[PDB]
């Protein structure tokens, strides 16, 4: 018995490619598409949720996630390889980084220790390359707001916007043409909602779509009040009746 | 067993090559160029970016050159993610000598562990190799201003002016024709740039696909001073040696 | 193809094909039987007579878990004893822990977890029996019957071997003919005339019978083997039945 | 072992220490050498646990020696005096401290200076013109304070020595046998024969 | 607090002659004023033509002799049933003794 | 091929042998079924007992996990019960260490981890079943969360397992096209469980005796099996009407 | 075939080839005979030369006073497994004052070479023995075989040729069973019986070995000028 | 590929007999064992004429009553000279005495068959033991990869070992004298030697009961050379 | 931990890894040791496919063990760190325990047992180096060489070559030294080793290192200049 697999199963072969890390990127190709825009005062990341039944409660199952007060993630690919990344993300914020400084990680930071957790699928023994391509969005004092795209190899590049999975490559095209360095937030939103349109064919209403934005502090979710420096969490999920408003002036 | 699934990452051919080695150097070869240029009074890093989207964020950005210590950096060619676990190793020893002796780490001892590293994952573990080549571009007071570079066998060689990843070759010929010893930091800069444009694969070459460094004693008397250049300080220096 | 070469691998159907190679291997051996009584159990088994120079009645293949189960198995008999062997590591562990002797429905989901547990890897072989036991518990008598797979049920009666077929049809009658209920010495009889039957099936060579029981009346609800009259009345019956 | 003393002049570093090793009511050795050479321009003198002395002391050699082969050049008084601060601080917190306390005379080829750290067996490191360790200290730190002068030459170092030497002599209950004194500045170690 | 060990009494007693040799030992066993045992042996047959006793402590007398007595038993597996010289059973003993040197066996040894 | 024997991926992104497991599921041929009540979570399942010396008393693909959660499997018994002895464990453990009875979802996504790293790491196989877990909560009130061999688990409305899924589930959609709510609108547990037997009946278009069939119950701080006069008592009903 | 790499490999029939390639080994192996009364139990042993100038392979070996083996095989196996047996036989010696039961040696030699059939990386035992001994119910007589199986007889034989001894035995066998409190007429019988598995060459004096146990006899070997009197 | 231990349908070690044909290609190794002590005769085999032959060590000591000649890859055999060194001080500790050249032999064959998925493969080398104790006197053993042992009259391992073993089979009678065996080592290594046998290519030593073990000069074993080359000429 | 036995025997009775990682060191640059009557040294290739090199930096071929003994190879340069690290290391342990420094027939013994050591674990692949070991014994004035290789078997050599073409250098070796009377002095012995290297090497610019080693830890690496001098010499001799 026991993990007998102490070997590398992701090798180069001879033309110098990474067969395991290439078909990983396959399988975020046939995934979902997902996006993310950066505005002047805050960050957008979106979403479409595809429903496996229409007896399943699509609520259940968030395929945007909180990791830190200030920071979120959305991916694109397998999606129980990306709960488990949540899952280690969320404790690699705590115990390599708050339970140190006192404070949660900045974006970048934080990024840099899931794109580790990922490479060492990619050479470790016995083990396959997570199926999956992350979004990051974030906002910490010194860098301000950034978005972040973590590939199955490792590899991670910032971005001023972008878009991953099935229909990235006209999505991106799209960003493009409606992206300056003057956008705020709310133009942002509209410019996610209106981009995630063309690649959703059935139904586009806030039950069928996942929104989550990096802005301002929210007291009001902070919990509890007395401590001026603690302001609340800069990550807010958008509410399926907020999505609805904003689909009317469209 | 798992013996069936096992691809023997650590053996030799008839020949007498290490095949995952040789596949690692076949990946780097596709992977940006990065090129050193050593001259008396400093050190130049220059380093293109791998096919660059507008909407990549520029200035918050780090792909090629990375800081090891105060009085050390390196140049990377290959895959990002190996790189990351490597540099974060070189900067734990580098503070380690620090700690234990009370003086900045020598270059070569630098390189020598990191190249140590790199030859272990080639002999046992049967683990793949990390696919990265290293330019490294130091100072220390035994042998001054010093070029190295290690690749995936875990071998390495110091250097007057070289280059790793794409099209070294070219790159190479081009750096042997203009370099000479009695060379300035400033000329270093101008045949850096030089070299990288004729050597490209895109068709002209600006300041967002670049990522550039100095390490001069261009400081106040007898100290070294490491510049990562900003983005609006290589469209500068694009723009004084007329490439833009 | 290949998927057959490796544990643990399923096939294009879902199937775990080293698992039903070992199936081959229980078939192939020689017939085991349980039958399930009024207030207990009753065990029985084929042993081919090889050759003249074998020591009658001192090759037991029945075994004896704690004082109250028993167990019997049929293929490869160094994997049955190794089953055993974990049997009675689990029900001592049970009885330190417990105080009370380990149920048999407990028991039958122990041995079912760590031979279903020899189809999760590739560095392991399956079990190659099916093994037939079981024994009184607080709630009365129990009859289980487990395979390579881990799959395991409780059963009025079971039978497996190579005269598996032979022995179910004969246990499927007295299933009908006796509902109400089957008494432990009737039992003993009934298992020496269905191994005589279901030996019809390997008759090249000769056999010893062996028979065990635990019973709440008759054997104060611990294991005991049948020997001397009582096996002696049971072989009887069962000749007279074949003729 | 008992006394280890150490002065560092304009251009050089001398140690002085006692040739006596005593066990129980028997003065076992009168010509004992309590010290090593780490490297061509680095010395250490040692007093401490019996013992445990002379294994550091071997064993912080064998070490200095081992990167002098490996980088093919010497190690800078400071550096030495660190790497054996650290290896007293890690062994302080050990099952089994090494109970020794040692001097460092150096002379720096790349600073042209010479050199004088005091560590004890915790791992105390100080940079010093003139130390000592045990109950000589009590006698000979006020000596120096009167009559050291930074200027001075090792031949001026030598006769401040022997002022020392005959303090201790005068008013320690031990006889500690006389020391062997040695020299360190740019020209390597040397040992002066008759004191 | 658990002490481990006890005093069990009792004297031995070895000579020499020329082409003989005799060990002699009391049969009391006691612990403090009681009397354990009038008859319990501690002088034993070891095999090979040597007999032993371990006084002291008893429980670690009987460990001793156990112990030997089985080293008697592998020395003829390991080496062709050669016979156990008495040199060679002394030396062998030694290190059955100083293998718990911080923990002892109790006991002084004739053989 | 031996891309096709572990879980590394082929060529397309794929692995074929987490889609290889999901076959295994339907191995039994047995079909299960969950829906919710006002109060309760009803749970039911073909019972096959094929073999004459059997007992069928022991022949079940209904568990007990702890005093509130019943889960239903769909697949080969061994696996089933490795599964069940797991979600057992996990479930006192987590009381244990937190004060508090581990949720029907939290559980859900706890073997759903589990199954997650059968499907990366090489050394274990997946396991060929498909686990539908059953609860009142405390906090989110009737609840239905299932879970397969690629790790992947949802919340449910209402939902069906098995070789005749397909036929179950649509079944069930058109009923809540009708109905226009998320639940059965029923009082008591009994005639909801009359109504999951009405409505497999209708969709399999088989009838039903009393040892056909396999019923679970989940209310508030309990769940319950049936037993074969539970169940017989139920289809007298069902006739009735 | 595609089946026979490792031994945690069944066969598409349910066989395991690695055993059964292990139980081989012992076929080519040189033949050993074991045979017993009620009062004692006797091997006898062909030995084998490498040639003229060697020594002959001993196949018997002591694990107590009160039992001991015979191999055909592998002969490190053999002295692994023996080893084992001497170190059972001494842990019931030492912890309970009891001789080993030959019936219980046998269970724990079974159980021994099974898990080396069921795992990865190791490899069946590529030899056969035959344990003797006299215990609390009188002389017994064992047959281990690599695959884990182990009998209880009242004679045997295994190695290359054996057919014919296991012939002669079974034929013997309400002859020999009843020499009890007669020692040379038992090993004469067991001589008599490994004579039948004898081609081009007969037994000489440094070509025999012989051991026996019994009620009043510790397991004791033959070799050399003391077996001649049996040629 | 397969497993290390994996059994031939033969019923043999795969391995174990692949290391076999490593030991054929080996140089000549020949001990003959007589009632005045046992002779341990090699062929050096110099790959070049730069190569100083007498660091060529095929001869070694394991202890003053014990010798070992060594054929194969000889890189395989330090740690097993290395262990046997060990085995013979290690008795002689515990039990103050010389230990059996048996029980050494047994001792050296136990790591045999410590390989496999211990270290990685058989040893590629065969050893000729030979010593002297007070129990079963003048003793040659053949130790192989296998963890088999034999006790020998007279052997040869190595390339030339099948020709120099049937000449072996004529030439040993029961009272050879140790000058005849010394001889009869010469006379046989330069039969199936390649190159022309003389002191330098080739080795001789002993071990008797009163000297303990001894390997010979090159000064001595020219004189037993030329010693050999008269007796032949002389009829 | 990785377990996999990469060193085995083939049908034939071959280590192939064993003889594969003698391919390695064929490849490597050539490397000849010569030791005359009170001298060794020490000659290596340099292959000028590599110009823009820093020589200041660049590991150089030849490496001291200790002030007394010297290491140079042919072969994979990354495998021969770790057994120059390792033979280092060993050389200070033998000075601690044993209070004298390694012999130089010892030192070759612990690298060459390292060398075996690789071929018969598991998990591991053998070092694909071949090393010349050449000094003197501590208050002793005999020059000494010795080779190892892969399979761990070592031995002594009057004088002796590795790396590629140094079949072509061993015939050199083999006519041109005199066993009867090895180059009596140092000036002697580099000449022969230039020589031998100037039938492979190409130029005799910076191609060629030497590295001579006498008596009593007194080791020196030539320069350019010097070496260059020898290389004009022997061809105006030539030309005859
Ligand atoms: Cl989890």
């Amino acid at each position: 018995m026991t993990d007998r697999y102490s070997f590398s199963l992701t090798t180069f072969s001879p033309s110098g490619k990474l067969g395991q890390i290439d078909y990983a990127l396959t399988a975020v190709k046939q995934g979902v598409t997902s996006l993310g825009i950066k505005a002047t005062n805050g960050v957008v990341i979106a979403t479409e949720k595809k429903s496996s039944s229409p007896l399943a409660m699509s609520e259940t199952l968030s395929k945007v996630s909180l990791l830190t007060p200030d920071i979120g993630a959305v991916y694109s690919g397998m999606g129980p390889d990306y709960r488990v990344l949540v899952d280690k993300s969320r404790k690699v914020a705590h115990t390599s980084y708050k339970r140190i400084y006192g404070e949660y990680p900045p974006t970048k930071l934080l990024v840099s220790e899931v794109a580790k957790i990922m490479q060492e699928a990619t050479q470790s023994g016995g083990v396959r390359p997570f199926g999956v391509s992350l979004l990051i969005a974030g906002h910490d004092e010194f860098n301000g707001f950034s978005l972040y795209q973590v590939d199955p190899s490792g590899s991670y590049f910032p971005w001023k916007a972008t878009a991953i999975g099935k229909g990235s490559v006209a999505a991106k095209t799209f960003l493009e043409k409606r992206w300056n360095d003057e956008l705020e937030l709310e133009d942002a939103i509209h410019i996610a909602l209106l981009t995630l349109k063309e690649s959703v064919e059935g139904e586009f209403n806030g039950d069928t779509i996942e929104l989550a934005i990096i802005g301002d502090e929210n007291p009001d979710l902070l919990g509890y009040t007395g401590i001026p420096t603690d302001k609340g969490p800069r990550f807010r999920k958008l509410t399926s009746q907020e999505i609805n408003d904003r689909l009317e002036a469209l | 067993g798992s013996r069936r699934y096992d691809s023997r990452t650590t053996i030799f051919s008839p020949e007498g090559r290490l095949y995952q080695v040789e596949y690692a150097l076949e990946s780097i070869s596709h992977a940006g160029t990065a090129i050193g240029i050593m001259a008396s009074d400093g050190i130049v890093l220059a380093a293109e970016r791998k096919v660059t989207s507008t909407l990549l964020e520029q200035d918050t950005s780090t792909e090629k050159l990375y800081k090891l210590n105060d009085k050390i950096a390196v140049a990377v060619a290959g895959l990002t993610a190996d790189a990351e676990i490597l540099i974060n190793t070189a900067r734990i020893h580098a503070q380690n000598y620090l700690k234990t002796y009370n003086e900045d780490i020598p270059v070569e001892i630098l390189v020598r562990r990191l190249s140590d590293i790199k030859q272990g994952y080639t002999q046992h573990g049967g683990l793949r190799p990390f696919g990265v080549s290293f330019i490294y571009a130091g100072y220390d007071d035994r042998y001054g201003y010093q070029l190295y570079t290690s690749n995936p066998s875990g071998n390495y060689t110091g250097w007057k002016a070289i280059s790793v990843g794409a099209n070294t070759s070219a790159a190479q010929t081009l750096l042997q024709m203009d370099y000479k010893d009695d060379m300035k930091v400033d000329d270093a800069i101008e045949l850096a740039l030089k070299t990288l444009s004729k050597t490209t694969d895109s068709s002209a070459l600006t300041y967002d696909r670049l990522e550039f460094a100095t390490i001069r004693k261009g400081a106040n008397d007898g100290e070294v001073y490491q510049k990562i250049f900003k983005p609006q300080e290589i469209k500068d220096i694009l723009v004084k040696t007329g490439i833009t | 193809t290949g998927y057959d070469l490796s544990n643990s691998v399923f096939s294009p159907d879902g199937r775990n094909f080293q698992v039903e190679y070992a199936v081959k291997a229980v078939e192939n051996g020689t017939t085991s039987i349980g039958i399930k009584c009024n207030d207990g159990v009753v065990f029985a088994v084929e042993k081919l007579i090889t050759s003249k120079l074998l020591v009658p009645q001192k090759n037991v293949k029945i075994q004896v878990v704690d004082r109250h189960i028993g167990c019997v198995y049929s293929g490869l008999i160094p994997d049955g004893r190794h089953l055993v062997n974990r049997g009675r590591e689990e029900a001592a562990s049970f009885k330190k822990l417990y105080k009370t002797p380990i149920p048999i429905p407990a028991f039958a989901d122990r041995l079912g977890q760590y031979v279903q547990a020899h189809t999760l890897y590739n560095s392991v072989r399956p079990f190659g029996v099916s093994t037939i036991f079981g024994g009184v518990d607080k709630n009365g008598a129990h009859l289980y019957m487990l395979e390579p797979s881990g799959s395991y049920w409780g059963y009025k009666g079971a039978a497996t071997g190579k005269g598996r077929q032979s022995a179910k049809a004969e246990l499927e009658k007295l299933v009908d003919h006796h509902p109400e209920g089957l008494s432990a010495r009737e039992a003993v009889k009934q298992a020496a005339k269905i191994i005589y039957l279901a030996h019809e099936d390997n008759k090249e060579k000769d056999f010893e019978l062996e028979i065990s029981w635990c019973s709440l009346s008759e054997t104060n609800g611990l294991h005991k083997f049948v020997k001397g009259d009582l096996l002696q009345e049971a072989i009887d019956f069962a000749q007279k039945e074949i003729n | 072992m008992d006394i280890i003393l150490g002065i560092r002049v304009q251009d050089s570093v001398i140690l002085a220490s006692s040739k006596a090793v005593t066990r129980g009511i028997s003065v076992l050795k009168d010509s004992d050498d309590k010290t090593r050479q780490l490297s061509p321009h680095t010395l250490m003198s040692f007093a401490g646990e019996a013992g445990d002395t002379v294994q550091f002391a071997e064993y912080i050699q064998a070490n200095i020696q081992l990167y002098s082969i490996r980088e093919d050049y010497e190690l800078s008084p400071q550096a030495v005096s660190s790497f054996v601060r650290q290896e007293l601080a890690k062994s302080i917190r050990s099952r089994r401290p090494y109970q020794v306390n040692v001097l460092i005379g150096g002379y720096d080829k790349k600073k042209n200076k010479p050199e004088l750290y005091q560590i004890d067996y915790l791992g105390t490191k100080v940079e010093l013109p003139y130390g000592a360790h045990g109950y000589s200290g009590f006698y000979t730190f006020s000596l120096l304070d009167h009559h050291y002068r930074p200027d001075m030459t090792t031949e001026e170092g030598l006769d401040l020595l022997k002022l020392c030497v005959q303090e201790l002599e005068k008013r320690m209950p031990m006889d500690f046998k006389g020391v062997i004194v040695k020299i360190v500045d740019k020209d390597g170690i040397r040992q002066v024969d008759d004191f | 607090q658990f002490n481990p060990y006890g005093d069990n009494g009792g004297t031995i007693l070895g000579i020499a002659g020329e082409d003989f040799a005799v060990l002699a030992g009391d049969t009391r066993n006691i612990t403090d004023y009681s009397i354990n045992s009038r008859y319990e042996p501690k002088v034993f047959d070891c095999g090979d033509n040597i007999v032993m006793s371990a006084n002291g402590f008893a429980a670690d007398g009987d460990a001793l002799v156990k112990r030997f007595k089985n080293s008697v038993k592998w020395y003829h597996f390991d080496h062709n049933d050669k016979k156990l010289s008495i040199n060679s059973a002394a030396r062998n003993i030694q290190h059955l003794l100083y293998g718990k040197r911080f923990f002892p066996y109790y006991v002084h040894t004739i053989i | 091929g031996y891309d096709r024997h572990i879980t590394i991926f082929s060529p397309e992104g794929r692995l074929y042998q987490v889609e290889y497991a999901f076959k295994a599921t339907n191995q039994t041929n047995i079909n299960s079924l969950a829906v919710r009540g006002k109060d309760c979570t009803v749970v039911i399942s073909q019972k096959k007992v094929p073999d004459k010396l059997l007992d069928p008393t022991t022949v079940s693909y209904i568990f007990c996990i702890s005093r509130t959660i019943g889960m239903v499997v769909n697949g080969p018994i061994p696996d089933a019960r490795n599964a069940a002895l797991r979600a057992k464990a996990e479930a006192a453990e987590f009381r244990y260490k937190y004060g508090y009875d581990m949720p029907c979802d939290v559980l859900a996504k706890r073997m759903a981890n589990l199954s997650q790293i059968y499907t990366q790491r090489a050394y274990m196989r997946p396991l060929g079943v498909i686990l539908t877990f059953v609860s009142v909560d405390e906090e989110l009130g009737p609840s239905i969360y299932k879970t397969d061999p690629a790790g992947y688990y949802v919340g449910y409305k209402a939902t069906a397992t098995g070789p005749k899924q397909q036929e179950i589930t649509t079944n069930l959609e058109n009923h809540f096209k009708k109905s226009k709510i998320d639940h059965i609108n029923e009082e008591s547990w009994e005639k909801v469980v009359e109504f999951a037997i009405t409505h497999m009946i209708d969709a399999l278009g088989t009838e039903f005796s009393k040892n056909d069939l396999e019923v679970g119950v989940a209310t508030k701080d309990k769940f319950f099996t049936l037993s074969a006069e539970n169940i017989e008592e139920r289809l007298v009903a069902i006739a009735e009407q | 075939n595609n089946y026979d790499g490792d031994t945690v490999t069944f066969s598409p029939t349910g066989r395991l080839f690695q055993v059964e390639y292990a139980l081989e080994a012992i076929k080519q192996g040189s033949v050993t005979v074991g045979l017993r009364s009620n009062t004692h139990a006797v091997l006898v042993a062909l030995k084998r030369n490498a040639d003229e100038l060697s020594s002959y392979q001993k196949k018997i070996i002591k694990c107590d006073e009160h039992m001991g083996l015979s191999l055909a095989g592998l002969a490190p196996d053999a002295r692994v497994l023996s080893n084992y047996l001497r170190q059972q036989c001494n842990y019931s010696s030492l912890v309970f004052n009891r001789k080993l039961a030959v019936e219980r040696a046998g269970h724990l030699l079974c159980d021994k070479a099974q898990k080396n059939t069921q795992s990865y990386g190791g490899r069946p035992y590529g030899v056969g023995l035959l344990i003797i001994g006299y215990d609390k119910s009188g002389a017994h007589l064992l047959e281990f075989q690599p695959s884990g199986n182990v009998t209880e007889l009242y004679g045997t034989a295994i190695g290359a040729r054996s057919q014919g001894a296991k012939t002669y035995l079974e034929r013997t066998l309400d002859t020999f069973i009843k020499i009890d409190g007669n020692p040379d007429e038992l090993i004469k019988a067991g001589v008599e019986a490994i004579s039948q598995s004898l081609r081009d060459e007969s037994l000489t004096v440094d070509n025999l070995s012989i051991a026996i146990v019994g009620k009043d006899t510790p397991f004791t070997i033959y070799d050399g000028e003391a077996v001649a009197k049996y040629i | 590929d397969r497993g290390v231990s994996t059994f031939s349908p033969e019923g043999r070690l795969f391995q174990v007999e692949y290391s076999l044909e490593a030991i054929k290609l080996g140089s000549t190794a020949i001990g003959i064992a007589t009632k005045e002590g046992v002779v341990l005769g090699v062929e050096k085999r110099a790959t070049s004429p730069l190569l100083e032959s007498d660091s060529i060590e095929k001869i070694v000591e394991i202890d003053r009553h014990i010798g070992c000649a060594m054929s194969g890859l000889t890189a395989d055999a330090r740690s097993m000279i290395e262990h046997a060194r060990t085995a013979a001080v290690t008795h002689n500790l515990y039990y103050d005495e010389d230990i059996n050249v048996e029980s050494l032999t047994q001792s050296v064959c136990d790591l045999a068959l410590r390989f496999g998925e211990l270290m990685s493969r058989p040893f590629g080398v065969a050893l000729l033991i030979a010593g002297h104790d007070a129990d079963d006197g003048y003793q040659l053993f053949h130790a192989e990869p296998s963890g088999t042992f034999y006790r020998y009259n007279a052997k040869a391992i190595g390339s030339g070992s099948e020709g120099a073993q049937a000449e072996l089979l004529n030439e040993w009678h029961s009272s050879l004298t140790l000058k005849e065996a010394e001889l009869l080592v010469l006379k046989i290594l330069k039969q199936v030697m390649e190159e022309k046998l003389d002191e330098n290519n080739a080795q001789l030593s002993c071990i008797t009961k009163q000297d303990g073990f001894k390997i010979y000069d090159n000064e001595k074993t020219a004189e037993l050379i030329k010693e050999l080359k008269e007796k032949e000429a002389a009829e | 931990g990785y377990d996999r036995a990469l060193s085995i025997f083939s049908p034939d009775g071959h280590i192939f890894q064993v003889e594969y990682a003698l391919e390695a060191v064929k490849r490597g640059t050539c490397a000849v040791g010569v030791k005359g009557k009170n001298c060794v040294v020490l000659g290596c290739e340099r292959r000028s496919t590599l110009k823009l090199q820093d020589t200041r930096i660049t590991p150089s071929k030849v490496s001291k063990i200790d002030s007394h003994v010297v290491l140079s190879f042919s072969g994979l340069n990354a495998d021969s760190r770790i057994l120059i690290e390792k033979a280092r290391v060993e050389a200070q342990s033998h000075r601690l325990t044993l209070e004298d420094p390694v012999t130089v027939e010892y030192l070759t013994r612990y690298v060459a047992g390292v060398q075996q050591r690789y071929t018969q674990s598991g998990g591991v692949r053998p070092f694909g180096v071949s090393t010349l070991i050449a000094g003197f014994d501590p208050r002793d004035d005999e020059p000494k060489l010795y080779q190892t290789e892969p399979s761990g078997i070592y031995s002594s050599w009057s004088a002796q070559t590795i790396g590629r073409n140094s079949k072509t250098v061993r015939e050199f070796l083999e006519k041109n030294y005199d066993r009867k009377e090895p180059p009596a002095t140092v000036e002697e012995c580099v000449k022969l080793t230039v020589r031998s290297l100037l039938e492979v090497v190409q130029t005799g610019a910076k191609n060629i290192e030497i590295t001579v080693v006498k008596p009593d830890s007194d080791i020196v690496a030539l320069s350019s200049e010097e070496i260059n001098q020898y290389v004009t010499q022997i061809e105006q001799e030539k030309q005859e």
